[PDB]
């Protein structure tokens, strides 16, 4: 998984 | 500070979250609720109630637990 904001 | 979505610290309102969900995701609700994440409606987008870290494009093969924790080590949930 890819984290992100 | 201190929680980022209380209204999420239910393991039943991550869960309930989990509609829509999508079946090219190979990560199941119950997997990523327990990890405390809930889902956004978008994608495979989710997101931890306690961090108020996002995590998207799973993968089979990912753990919910893993993925959290390696890439938000400051989140005290899977701390
Ligand atoms: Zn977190």
């Amino acid at each position: 998984a890819f984290p992100f904001f | 500070g201190h929680m980022r979505n209380p209204a999420m610290y239910s393991e039943e309102a991550r869960l309930k979250s989990f509609q829509n969900w999508p079946d090219y995701a190979h990560l199941t609700p119950r997997e990523l609720a327990s990890a405390g994440l809930y889902y956004t409606g978008i994608g495979d987008q989710v997101q931890c109630f306690a961090c108020g870290g996002k995590l998207k494009n799973w993968e089979p093969g990912d753990r919910a637990w893993s993925e959290h924790r390696r890439h938000f080590p400051n989140c005290f949930f899977v701390l």
